[PDB]
């Protein structure tokens, strides 16, 4: 909510299914579930980085709070996420840019910044946001595509709050994931 | 006046710009599009390469054209 | 359509978008020629990654 990742999230829903749309409070909801996500993992990188005693967070204190966050199947294909983020960070030779560099769709070097202005830790690796900004990716682009699944179900293309809902309803494994967060309920 | 470009990927974008409009402009509506640096964005007519510092009128481009896209690669 | 101008249309638009994306091609190889990295072959699928996947059924 507090970002502006609604024109991404439409990016990924394009890549993914064309014919599906996205309704603007539905990209809403998506907004809050990147602060969310953000939230919990940065917490928990933290807690990882004083247990190691080092200030600078990186890949690694990600990988394991990725891990015990996200169910046994995110969490395996999580990990070749963040890891091949890294890789064409690191096999990228001429970029100023480090969104362009990594290859994301989300602001890479905003996640960077967001870490920092979190008082989480001292220092920030550029591995570290980048290992994050593709975990952030993949549950929006699989958010959507269960969404989709949902809307065929009810004869509707666009995606709405209720079919957002009515797909993490529907698999534990994302229950477990927002078993803490409410989308919308009385 | 109306523009289509088309990039090599296969997709084509319709553009809104006037034959007094720069080069240089379009580069940033096309980043905007995209997503793409405008450095690194070539823009050509009937097959020849685009000046940013020029205009549409220098290329002779009426209403109705196509505009294909290539990439500049740099280490700047 | 008995008259079907589009058809006409696509196969001339096609030769001179053909001209330009030559071209263009031409373009791209020398820019990445610079680089002095050249590959005799490449090819990869860019795509959202997913839980499951089946690779039977092509496509």
């Amino acid at each position: 909510r507090k970002e502006s990742y609604s024109i991404y999230v439409y990016k990924v829903l394009k890549q993914v299914h064309p014919d599906t749309g996205i309704s603007s409070k539905a990209m809403g909801i998506m907004n809050s579930f990147v602060n969310d996500i953000f939230e919990r993992i940065a917490g928990e990188a933290s807690r990882l980085a004083h247990y190691n005693k080092r200030s600078t967070i990186t890949s690694r204190e990600i990988q394991t709070a990725v891990r015990l966050l996200l169910p046994g199947e995110l969490a395996k294909h999580a990990v070749s996420e963040g890891t091949k983020a890294v890789t064409k960070y690191t096999s990228s030779a001429s970029a100023k840019t480090r969104s362009s560099r990594a290859g994301l769709q989300f602001p890479v070097g905003r996640v960077h910044r967001l870490l920092r202005k979190g008082n989480y830790s001292e220092r920030v690796g550029a591995g570290a946001p980048v290992y994050l900004a593709a975990v952030l990716e993949y549950l929006t682009a699989e958010i959507l595509e269960l969404a989709g699944n949902a809307a065929r179900d009810n004869k509707k293309t666009r995606i709405i709050p209720r079919h957002l809902q009515l797909a993490i309803r529907n698999d534990e494994e994302l229950n477990k994931l927002l078993g803490r967060v409410t989308i919308a309920q009385g | 006046m109306q523009i289509f470009v088309k990039t090599l990927t296969g997709k084509t974008i319709t553009l809104e710009v006037e034959p007094s409009d720069t080069i240089e402009n379009v580069k940033a509506k096309i980043q905007d599009k995209e997503g793409i640096p405008p450095d690194q964005q070539r823009l050509i007519f009937a097959g020849k390469q685009l000046e940013d510092g020029r205009t549409l009128s220098d290329y002779n481009i009426q209403k109705e054209s196509t505009l294909h896209l290539v990439l500049r690669l740099r280490g700047g | 359509g008995h008259m079907d101008p589009v058809l006409r249309e696509m196969e001339q638009k096609l030769q001179q978008e053909e001209e330009d994306r030559q071209l263009a091609l031409q373009l791209q190889r020398m820019f990445d020629n610079e680089r002095r990295t050249v590959s005799r072959r490449k090819g990869s699928v860019d795509q959202y990654l997913l839980r499951s996947s089946n690779m039977a059924g092509a496509k």
